[PDB]
């Protein structure tokens, strides 16, 4: 019956108090604070009529693709400013955005169930839609190129599909979760990705055995943001009860929270640095923070944006940091 | 036979009467002048995020402007300072007052035309350069004939008596009574449309109509007051214009009258950022 | 400047038309009246006359209507319904013929008080329809008068916003409202703009 | 993608002929388009050039004043005015289509060309090369000063022009790869001196090579190497 | 229902059958990767402004 359910969620219980010996407040002792760390705007990107929600980094560090209600993604140079590409969108209500690692397509979804794959690179000179992938009872959340032609999807009706761009057909489904799944971040090697819902609940899925690996609590709110550590043996996520965490996946376990008094808003995106030893995380009180993602400690505040502060993201060389928000602005932080 | 503008022989207790006009005009200075700074950063941040009231900040500036060398005038005789001084002192002011009624009308007028054509950048840069243009070439009179006569006394004088009325009437119509004309039927219009929308709606229906009642009264008052404080404030300028152009014609003046509406004049500049961008809680 | 090569004048030029584009499509769609439909309730027979987000389009004196109706979205509005904080007005319906069942009265305006009081649309006007008239007339003015000012009273934020309310009137009267409705709204949005108000 | 040209033929001296081009196959309203012509002698000439939006156009400095360039983008069009014809303008004229911003291709497609019968300085010192298939060849051209802008960019570009064909991009900005170009060629160079590498020389590699420049207008192109 | 709750307490149990290493030992290791790559930091550490694309 289900007396079996509880003891074994008892017994994992059990098992994971076995293994904590030593939080992540007292290995850290000797280490020196990262202290007060500023950043200039160093270019603002206008051209966005609405409120933006999702912004992506190219793989080469200088090209990014953003994405607003006004049915509109603008692929920016962010060295010169220039404005590369204007894609229209034929849905308004997009909440994702994402861009190939080969540089070649880009991702967009949103309420309407569609994920649109769109060719950048072709002899007309201009971007059309290449695969349109339908099969997402709930709306779309969060969407991340594998490769050339593999993606990754999460949506609103509590699954994660990976897709096939050649035949335009699921490959994979990933069940297991009683909330609408909202972010999804993929792994240095391409093989493993987490997923946060809004059942309070993280969980480890595997590419290619299709079923979840484990499971992470510890939230009373639901996930909004995920993202691990670049040496992919960890991941921090944000939910809406003003608490940041840090998990381990060898450890099973929580490491860290990163939450203050002063704060009582959601957080809305967050992201690593290249070295880890910075945790940039996006509020619902207009700024960013800055977090040492080592001590606890904030160490920096990003307030330059007056609206809520919706999609965060570094370069891949670590060298700038790119927020958007809801003025329709998006600005470059060194 | 000469008028002497800020220039009278005070005499008696001229301590206290300098000292009355030197606490009105440094008040009305210092204030206009953090009025209007505070009410320009205030909308640079409006133009920065997102989207004819700048210019009427900055026009009430340089009205200001000339306050230090009125005081200076008004004190130690008349005219001390050199002639250079003269020619522009009295074209700055001319041009600032006439800027900013122009931007007074162009504000109302284009605020009617935004809810009659319900809900481009060139188009308002060009009309706030013209309406310069125009009060430039308008207030010339005045800088090119201000003559200074040996006490010296400095008072314009006009080559030609159809000459001097001429510009008087030219420059009473076109900038008190054209901008006031349309300044009123703008608002009148204003309070037209919303009266009949309010009405259109209110046919099919409600004891808080009453409140109602509250939210019409704010608007008509609102555009009450400032239909009547362009009328308050600018017109006893006008008839002093026309006072010195009765006296040049043909009885009296009082000696330090001019002064005192020139003061009441320069309270525009204090004024308007408090009429026309009143925003802030305090 | 004279620090840029040929190729990267050109790019500017590009980027100069596409921010071009970008406005004049903005324009356009800054002339677009955005209208939200909710209910639990007679909105087929409000849309009657005239998968994820519906729409539906039509044309009254010039003015062109998006409506958006969420009942095919199964899932928590907490998380997607900041995305409508902009919309001209807000449609809602509730049917009369419901006060003496088991009740769907308590659970219209428990969703009234949500929707009303939310704290994205608190400066967005509600348009509210008592869509049944025929059927609620078995088992009167007394009655429709305290049901409308018992809808009337969960407005919190009195001030800032205004809810218009009909008695769908079987034929035309719907659209004619929404138009007085809009262009009320659209009038006192100006004054809010220019600081006239 | 393919632009069909016409206006040619034989003109007295001192009359005035029209040229016209006619783009099908992708979106013209978004490229930016020049003439080249070439005469009968070995080599190439940039004439002229037009902007995107017809906001920047370019001439060069020996028919500036007589020529005039112009598009039609609602009928995808491009048209050359040309007066006052001089025997020096015997040439066979072409049309390239070019789009600028960050990596794109700008000499990438050319014309069928249409013929008419009536600075800074690219040298190549090689004329000929007698060669076996197989064997791999390089192929240099100097720079009178250096084309390596601050940014980064060294804006050489290689063109090859098989015998009764059109010329073909291969290497832009000097080092990247041009599409529809096997791995076999490469680029490279350093400020002012440039090498064309050529490896596993096969039957279609025979024709004119020309290196042109792109870092200031007028745009001048090599003499030729002949294979 | 049945079906449903043996998948579940099936999944359950594979997630449990996963061992676990100490939680000290996985600090150490995330620590060693922050001290080993600080150098190529551009925001921890400030680049100079020659070497810098967003001047
Ligand atoms: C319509 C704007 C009127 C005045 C500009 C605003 C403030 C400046 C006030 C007065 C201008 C200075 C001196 C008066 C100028 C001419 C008066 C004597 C000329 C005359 O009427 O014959």
């Amino acid at each position: 019956l289900r007396q079996e359910a509880e003891q074994l969620k008892n017994q994992i219980r059990d098992a994971r108090k076995a293994c904590a010996d030593a939080t992540l407040s007292q290995i850290t002792n000797n280490i020196d604070p990262v202290g007060r760390i500023q950043m200039r705007t160093r270019r603002t990107l206008r051209g966005h009529l609405a409120k933006i929600y999702a912004m992506h980094w190219g793989t080469d560090s200088r090209l990014l693709v953003s994405a607003s209600q006004d049915g509109k993604l603008i692929i920016w140079d962010s060295y010169t400013t220039n404005k590369v590409h204007a894609i229209p969108l034929r849905s308004s209500w997009v909440m994702t955005c994402a861009y190939a690692p080969s540089g070649n397509y880009v991702a967009c979804g949103g309420l309407d169930n569609i994920c649109s794959i769109y060719n950048l690179k072709t002899r007309e000179g201009n971007v059309r839609v290449s695969r349109e992938l339908a099969g997402h009872t709930g709306y779309l959340s969060c969407c991340r190129f594998l490769d050339d032609n593999q993606i990754v999807t999460s949506s609103g009706d509590t699954t994660c599909a990976l897709w096939d761009i050649e035949t335009g057909q699921q490959t994979t489904t990933f069940t297991g979760h009683t909330g609408d799944v909202m972010s999804l971040s993929l792994a240095p090697d391409t093989r493993l990705f987490v997923s946060g819902a809004c059942d309070a609940s993280a969980k480890l899925w595997d590419v290619r055995e299709g079923m979840c690996r484990q499971t992470f609590t510890g939230h009373e709110s639901d996930i909004n943001a995920i993202c691990f550590f670049p040496n992919g043996n960890a991941f921090a996520t944000g939910s809406d009860d003003a608490t940041c965490r840090l998990f381990d996946l060898r450890a099973d376990q929580e490491l860290m929270t990163y939450s203050h008094d002063n704060i009582i808003c959601g957080i809305t995106s967050v992201s690593f640095s290249k070295s880890g030893r910075l945790l940039l995380a996006g509020y619902d009180d207009f700024n960013c923070n800055v977090w040492d993602a080592l001590k606890a400690d904030r160490a920096g505040v990003l307030a330059g944006h007056d609206n809520r502060v919706s999609c965060l993201g570094v370069t891949d060389d670590g060298m700038a940091v790119a927020t958007g928000s809801w003025d329709s602005f998006l600005k470059i932080w060194n | 036979t000469r008028f002497p503008f800020f220039s009278d022989v005070k005499g008696d207790h001229r301590l206290v009467l300098a000292a009355v006009e030197t606490t009105v005009l440094v008040l009305i200075f210092a204030v206009s002048l953090l009025g209007n700074v505070c009410a320009l950063v205030l909308v640079a941040r409006r133009r920065r995020r997102g989207a004819l009231v700048l210019n009427l900040f900055c026009a009430d500036l340089l009205f200001i402007s000339a306050i230090p060398l009125v005081l200076a005038v008004r004190w130690t005789e008349a005219w001390l300072l050199g002639p250079v001084a003269c020619h522009l002192l009295f074209y700055v002011m001319t041009l600032s007052g006439s800027v900013t009624i122009l931007t007074l009308a162009a504000v109302s007028l284009e605020r009617m035309v935004c809810i009659v054509h319900l809900q481009g950048r060139r188009a308002r840069a060009v009309l706030l350069a013209l309406i310069w243009g125009y009060s430039a070439v308008a207030a010339l009179p005045l800088c090119v004939f201000f003559r200074v006569v040996p006490i010296s006394i400095c008072t314009l004088i006009w080559p030609t008596i159809p000459g001097e009325i001429s510009w008087d009437v030219s420059f009473v119509t076109l900038n008190f009574l054209v901008p006031g004309l349309v300044i009123v039927i703008s608002y009148s219009k204003i309070l037209q449309i919303t009266k009949a929308s309010r009405k259109r709606l209110t046919v099919s229906l409600e004891s808080h109509q009453i409140r109602v009642s509250q939210q019409d009264f704010r608007l008509f008052r609102t555009l009450f007051l400032l239909m009547v404080s362009f009328f308050i404030m600018w017109s006893p300028i006008i008839i002093t214009i026309l006072l010195i152009l009765i006296q040049n014609f043909k009885l009296v003046i009082w000696p330090s009258l001019f002064f005192w509406v020139v003061a009441f004049t320069f309270a525009n500049s204090a004024l308007n950022p408090i009429l026309y961008n009143m925003t802030l809680c305090r | 400047g004279c620090t840029l090569s040929a190729e990267d004048k050109a790019a500017v030029e590009r980027s100069k038309m596409i921010d071009r584009n970008l406005r004049e499509d903005g324009e356009k769609a800054a002339r677009e009246v955005k209208l939200l439909l909710l209910g639990a309730s007679g909105k087929s027979t409000i849309v009657k006359q005239m998968t994820g987000i519906v729409e539906t389009h039509f044309t009254f004196k010039d003015l062109h209507f998006k409506m958006f109706d969420v009942g095919g979205q199964r899932s928590e509005r907490k998380k997607w319904i900041h995305c409508f904080e902009g919309v001209t007005a807000i449609i809602f319906c509730v049917a009369l013929s419901d006060y003496d069942l088991v009740n769907r009265m308590h659970e219209s305006m428990k969703l009234f008080d949500s929707i009303c009081n939310n704290k994205w649309f608190t400066d967005t006007s509600i348009i509210l329809f008592l869509n049944k008239k025929d059927l609620f007339e078995e088992k009167y003015e007394e009655a429709a008068a305290y049901i409308q000012c018992q809808f009337e009273d969960l407005n919190k934020r009195k001030d800032t916003k205004e809810i218009y309310t009909h008695f769908t009137a079987t034929d035309t009267k719907n659209v004619q409202f929404v138009f007085d409705a809009v262009t009320d709204v659209i009038i006192k949005n100006n004054l809010k703009d220019c600081g006239l108000f | 993608v393919q632009l069909v040209e016409s206006g040619g033929g034989l003109v007295q001296p001192g009359g005035s002929r029209k040229l016209s081009c006619s783009a099908s196959g992708f979106a013209f309203s978004s490229f930016g388009m020049h003439w080249v012509r070439q005469a009968p002698e070995k080599g190439l000439e940039w004439v002229a050039y037009i902007s995107s939006g017809s906001g920047t156009i370019y001439y060069a400095d020996t028919v500036k004043g007589r020529f005039t360039i112009s598009r039609d983008d609602p009928k995808n069009t491009l048209f050359l005015q040309m007066t006052s014809l001089r025997s020096e303008d015997t040439a066979m004229y072409y049309c390239v289509r070019s789009i600028y911003y960050y990596g794109s291709s700008p000499f990438d497609f050319w014309g069928q060309g249409t013929t008419l019968t009536v600075d800074i300085v690219m040298t190549q010192a090689t004329s000929s090369v007698p060669v076996t298939p197989g064997e791999s060849v390089s192929i240099s051209c100097r720079s009178s000063k250096s084309l390596l802008h601050s940014n980064g960019n060294t804006y050489l570009y290689w063109f090859l022009q098989r015998p009764g064909q059109s010329p073909q991009l291969l290497i832009y900005r000097m080092s990247n790869l041009a599409s529809g170009v096997p791995d076999r060629f490469s680029g490279s160079g350093s400020g002012t001196a440039f090498t064309l590498t050529i490896s596993r020389l096969e039957a279609e590699d025979v024709g004119v090579y020309y290196c042109m420049q792109h870092l200031e207008y007028p745009l001048t192109f090599g003499a030729g190497t002949k294979l | 229902s049945i079906a449903q709750a043996r998948k579940l307490v099936e999944q359950l149990k594979m997630e449990a059958n996963i061992d676990r290493i100490k939680v000290s030992k996985a600090a150490a290791d995330l620590m060693a990767y922050c001290e080993a790559h600080a150098k190529e930091d551009p925001l921890l550490t400030p680049v100079p402004a020659s070497e810098n694309p967003f001047r």
